[PDB]
RNA sequence: AUACCACACACAAGGGAUCGUUUGGCUCCUGGGACGAGGAAGGGCGCAGCAGAGAGCGAUAUGUGUGGGAGCAGCAGCAAUGACCACACGUCCCCGAAUACAGCAUAGUGCUGGAGUACUCCUUGGAAUUAAGCAUAUGAGUAAAGGAAGGAAAAGAAACUAACGAGGAUUCCCGUAGUAGCGGCGAGUGAACAGGGAACAGUCCAACAGUGUAAUUCUCAAAUGAGAAGUUGUCAAAAGGAAGAAGAUGUGAAUCAGAAAGAAAAGCUGAACGAUACAGGGUGAUAGUCCCGUAGUGUCUUCUUACAUACGGUGAGUAGCUGUGCUCGGUAAUGCACAGUGAAGAGGUGGCAGUGUGCAUCUAAGACUAAAUACAACAGGAGACCGAUAGCAAAGAAGUAGGUUGACCGAAAACAGUGAAAUUGUGUGUGGACCCGAAUGGAUCGGGCCCGUCUUGAAACACGGACCAAGGAGUGCACAUACACUGCAAGUUGAGCAGAGGAAGUCUGUGAGGCGUAGUGAAGACGGAAAGCAGUGUGAGUGCGACCCGAUAGACUUGUGAACUAUA
RNA sequence: UAGGGGCGAAAGACCAAUCGAACAGUCUAGUUGCUGGUUCCCUCCGAAAUGUCUAUCAGGACAGCGCGCACGCAGAGAGAAG
């Protein structure tokens, strides 16, 4: 809408368009405003006032996040999401408190004794540049997901695993959807700590029974 | 991962700082690893190449040959090493210049300020080395 | 205008009008947080809040629901042995506006 | 007539260049400059925020404003020889 | 609509508390005495050397003839207020005595 | 149809679509908020070995000092006797507030002027538009024009609310509320206290200064003198500190080899190794270990901040009143002015005019004040944003080339990639405008008027359309609503805000308000049926540019014009 | 000598190819009951050009005739016989 514009109005032989008023340029008698024109202005332009953010009630919130705890310890769903699970004993894992483990040389030792190695494997082998305009905007690289830990007392393993390709961590207290549901599908792998395993009966507490840390909720 | 939010990963921000680079990190760019026996003769792991050092090309055409480094383009990232050259339809042959990753040294030019360069890098390595 | 509504009265009318988003709302949330953690450490034995008297709310709706006020009164502060001097120095407020009237609301602020 | 034979009389010039603002709209007659209302103090009110953007500080060299920025960000040192004096102030 | 359903005889009511007594402030100090005395007295001092003002002339005037309801009617136009038309009749009136 | 016209296919022309790419734009957040008589901002002119534009710099037009250290892009010459870069300093032509000046203060030195003005304060003050016409009213105390200041500005410690069992400076957020009311009672307009929070701080002058001596401020001398201001009244006390924050910069792990194939391996295949570092960028195809970093760790430099005396209850052309004009939701006057008139020392107020009388609450006509709040230029970080007819007008010497008498107006152009259609030539085939149905070795047979659009009615002697590519029109927010889907249910809820957490996400508290749990009347007053609340979306109404394009007109400027033409 | 103003031996003539009210720029994307345009496929259902009121007659609103979702259910655009 920069331009000084007007329309020439009718018996000139040419369409009521507002034009740029100019010379000695070939931008003299040009079609100016209209959303139809050549650097002209868009129809409805985009605006800062639409609304970004969504509502969703706190009570879904609550049973959404309990039904993808429970959905994690249930085979066909973990399959299902496409996690491999062949060499694995039992389901679920529990890790024990008195891990020492510093360096992430002997942390991958345990990851391998649990049987992730083939799982570990498809994360590492998977990375590949995206297709579309996505690599231009700081979106470029793309991996699988891979377990999740999940700890509730401050330790050392935590900084010992972090660097290998699709390991991820959370606190039990404040475990998101967007960890627990990627995507939208259910059932993802993970390794409990052993305080954290234990945390569950507090949080959500006991079938027909409220909460004691999530208050007005019940199962 | 990257903690410190001070510094950029942005895929623009890094290129325009790449190419727009002068002075002492222009310099940084033209930097080759040392063979194995010289990282024992100095405590240095890489160095800027110079005119009259002596390199092995590791990567591309000229693989395997060894020779004597005879000019470096700062404002083309190129070094141009003795005996590596093409042909013309003229039979007038053209050096043809190599990216400085692509080399390793094998001999070291000691004209000049160079003995103080390896010096002064050595002394900041050991000052918070023994600490 | 066509059918059965409530009547309109939507006030948009008037083009100087401006508009207020909320998108600073989490970053000036952690600034706030970030200045009373520096506050701490300069008094750092000394709690950042002084000590407030209780008073009661104001209309028919709420008169049996008791609230924080602004500071204690010269009377109540005298009547508990102190001297306002003293009080400023241990960290408990004072307003010389306000008066007593009761006898509860005295001695329960004692 | 109105049209091409008037305009062979136009040979006489009534703007000159002015020397406050170079824009060749000094009118000799009326004494004024149509651009930057030389020699009046002040400069003139611009039509528009469109055309006063055009003349805005930066447009230019800033020649002074740089320099400043640089002595104030180190500390406004000062001539080195004279060190004491800068001292005792 | 959660409004008007209690009668006025019930909106009425009030809780049964114990009052405290209003500290009186009666006594005056010497020298705030001394400082009332003075003030009063530079009064008199302004009043002795410039004298009074017309419509204070006029107003008193009408005193002598008793013409009461006059001078009230007078001295409202003048001062604007019913009060202090009343105020300052009584004080011209025992200027005069 | 030998050669014209049309169509199909192959090759050569002609143009720049499409796909692949991007040292640019835009939006949000955080910091910053630094000019001038010591000559600014803005304009002009000069300076290179070969030098037009642009960049950099002033006749010292690549000088000095500190920290580094290898080349100067072409050609000729230079360089460890220091190439080039980074930090500071020195030098800094002419015009311009432009001043050898104007106004003004002190014992004296001096100060102001111009630039910028997004945000803040003070004046002045429209019309288009809506009311389906229009004059009060609306848009709007908005636009425009003037004055002024700072990193914020303004405001600020009750001549304050309230009628409770009361509270207690100012500013900001949630809320009372689209309510009480104002209104050709039409269109439309429209606040306050409470209740829940962020941040918190109070003080000065006058009234009212030692009289057994102006004890007070300044100048010159001197080691104790002269003089100026002032009795129309001067003079009312502490050093001091470690904390807190922002930058700059050093260091920083670990790899080799091969068949086939390619211009080139980092791919693929086997064997290893690092991780508190698998953020991201560069290398001849897709790299943790080839190069720059990153996690982790060292140093250094700046900035911010802190103890003393004496006091009260009368601040006048003011408050108020009469008339008048503007203004506000303020209504028998909410605030502000002008003219007449004009107090008391005791006065002001308690949302409806007057008179009287108790009761409650305050103290005007002098001043200062932090924090919590707003937003350009310039710098830094991010993104479900745009990808060269887009995104800023501008991805190159863009406010440029160029243009107006003037005020002012204003483009195009990415890769030496790919290379579509319109349109042209040559060769080879098939037809004489072309489509649909059905066929021959071969003449052809049957059916069909030119699309889009307003219209009772178009093939029309109704209008728009020469041809091809690319762009091109029901969207966003607020408020009620009916339906479909979801959780809980006599209840329900992501208000703001606090606590946790390598964090614009998520989890947990505290805790208002709103609507519902039953209605009737203008009201006093009375009382007796019917599941709701909050979301995710769809259809639809109203207000904002409101599906896209389009008037003749109206107003406002401290903007321009008598080079053509009129008259002195 | 400059725009609701100038200047005119008067024609509403002339004031930079513009004058029964100049030019530049802004308010402003002024308003429009009027003209033009409004971009993919198949399946199923399917109108009205009438009445009342209107500064109403090239426009609205209310009702009548379509469609969607449908709680439910003895009815019918035809005859007889009084
Ligand atoms: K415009
Ligand atoms: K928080
Ligand atoms: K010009
Ligand atoms: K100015
Ligand atoms: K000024
Ligand atoms: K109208
Ligand atoms: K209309
Ligand atoms: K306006
Ligand atoms: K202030
Ligand atoms: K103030
Ligand atoms: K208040
Ligand atoms: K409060
Ligand atoms: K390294
Ligand atoms: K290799
Ligand atoms: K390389
Ligand atoms: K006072
Ligand atoms: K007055
Ligand atoms: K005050
Ligand atoms: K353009
Ligand atoms: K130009
Ligand atoms: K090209
Ligand atoms: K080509
Ligand atoms: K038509
Ligand atoms: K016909
Ligand atoms: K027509
Ligand atoms: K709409
Ligand atoms: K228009
Ligand atoms: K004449
Ligand atoms: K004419
Ligand atoms: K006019
Ligand atoms: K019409
Ligand atoms: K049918
Ligand atoms: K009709
Ligand atoms: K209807
Ligand atoms: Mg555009
Ligand atoms: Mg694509
Ligand atoms: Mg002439
Ligand atoms: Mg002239
Ligand atoms: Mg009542
Ligand atoms: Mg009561
Ligand atoms: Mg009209
Ligand atoms: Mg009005
Ligand atoms: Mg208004
Ligand atoms: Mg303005
Ligand atoms: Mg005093
Ligand atoms: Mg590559
Ligand atoms: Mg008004
Ligand atoms: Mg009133
Ligand atoms: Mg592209
Ligand atoms: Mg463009
Ligand atoms: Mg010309
Ligand atoms: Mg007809
Ligand atoms: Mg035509
Ligand atoms: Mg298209
Ligand atoms: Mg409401
Ligand atoms: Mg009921
Ligand atoms: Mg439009
Ligand atoms: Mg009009
Ligand atoms: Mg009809
Ligand atoms: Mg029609
Ligand atoms: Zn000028």
């Amino acid at each position: 809408m920069r331009h000084s514009a007007k329309s020439w109005g009718t018996g000139r032989a040419m369409a009521r368009v507002p034009r740029v008023r100019a010379g000695g340029t070939r931008r003299a008698g040009q079609g100016a405003n209209a959303n139809f024109c050549r650097g002209g202005r868009m129809f409805a332009p985009t605006n800062v006032n639409r609304r970004w953010n969504r509502k969703t009630l706190l009570s879904i919130r609550r049973y959404a996040s309990a039904m993808a705890v429970a959905a994690t310890s249930i085979p066909a769903y973990v399959e299902g999401r496409g996690h491999r699970i062949e060499q694995i004993e039992n389901i679920p894992l529990v890790l024990s408190n008195k891990i020492d483990t510093e360096k992430t040389k002997e942390g991958i030792k345990i990851l391998y004794n649990l049987g992730l190695k083939e799982e570990l494997d498809k994360v590492e082998e998977s990375k590949n540049i995206r297709a579309g305009k996505g690599k231009w905007r700081n979106r470029r690289y793309v991996l699988k997901k891979g377990p999740l830990f999940v700890y509730t007392s401050e330790t050392s393993f935590t900084k010992a695993i972090r660097n290998i390709p699709g390991v991820d961590t959370e606190r039990v207290e404040n475990l998101s959807i967007l960890d627990l549901a990627p995507g939208g599908q259910a059932g993802r792998l993970i390794i409990w700590m052993e305080d954290a395993f234990e945390k569950l009966t507090e949080i959500y507490g006991e079938m027909n029974e409220e909460s004691k840390f999530k208050k007005g909720y019940t199962m | 991962m990257k903690f410190n939010k001070n510094v950029t990963a942005s895929r623009r921000k890094n290129r325009k700082a790449h190419f727009t680079s002068i002075g002492l990190e222009r310099t940084k760019l033209m930097n080759a690893p040392l063979s194995k026996d010289l990282k024992e003769e100095y405590g240095i792991k890489r160095i800027a190449v110079r005119p009259g050092d002596m390199v092995k090309v590791v990567s591309g055409e000229f693989k395997k040959k060894e020779g004597v480094v005879m000019k470096v383009n700062r404002h083309d990232i190129k070094i141009e090493v003795e005996g590596c050259f093409v042909q013309k339809e003229d039979g007038k042959k053209i050096n043809k210049g190599i990216h400085p990753s692509n080399l390793r040294i094998i001999k070291l030019s000691m004209e000049k300020d160079r003995a103080e360069i390896i010096n002064k890098k050595v002394e900041a390595m050991k000052s918070e080395v023994k600490a | 205008m066509r059918g059965n509504q409530m009547l309109p009265n939507n006030h948009f009318n008037k083009g100087s009008m401006k508009f207020k988003n909320w998108f600073n709302q989490p970053m000036r949330a952690l600034k706030r947080k970030e200045v009373r953690e520096q506050k701490s450490k300069i008094c750092y034995p000394n709690p950042l809040k002084k000590l407030r008297p209780v008073v009661r709310c104001c209309s028919m709706r709420y008169n049996k629901k008791v609230r924080l006020g602004r500071g204690f009164t010269k009377m109540e502060i005298e009547k508990a042995g102190m001297d306002i001097k003293y009080a400023i120095s241990v960290g408990i407020a004072v307003d010389l506006r306000r008066k007593n009237k009761n006898e509860e609301g005295l001695e329960e602020n004692v | 007539s109105k049209g091409t034979p008037s305009n062979g009389k136009k040979n006489k010039r009534n703007h000159t260049t002015c020397c406050r603002c170079g824009s060749v709209s000094f009118h000799k007659q009326k004494g004024k400059c149509s651009s930057c209302a030389y020699p009046e103090k002040k400069m003139k009110k611009m039509q528009n925020r469109k055309a006063m953007l055009k003349k805005t500080t930066g447009t230019g060299k800033m020649r002074h404003m740089k320099k400043e920025r640089i002595s104030r960000r180190a500390g406004y040192p000062g001539n080195p020889i004279l060190k004491e004096i800068r001292n005792k102030i | 609509m959660k409004i008007n359903k209690l009668n006025n005889a019930s909106k009425a009511l009030s809780y049964p508390v114990k009052k405290l007594a209003k500290t009186e402030k009666a006594p005056l100090t010497e020298k705030q005495q001394r400082s009332k005395e003075l003030k009063k007295f530079a009064m008199s001092i302004a009043r002795e050397v410039g004298g009074l003002a017309p419509y204070e002339l006029r107003a008193t005037e009408l005193l002598r003839r008793d013409e009461d309801k006059r001078c009230k009617k007078f001295m409202k136009k003048r001062l604007g207020s019913l009060k202090m038309a009343k105020k300052k009749i009584e004080l011209l009136a025992e200027e005069m005595r």
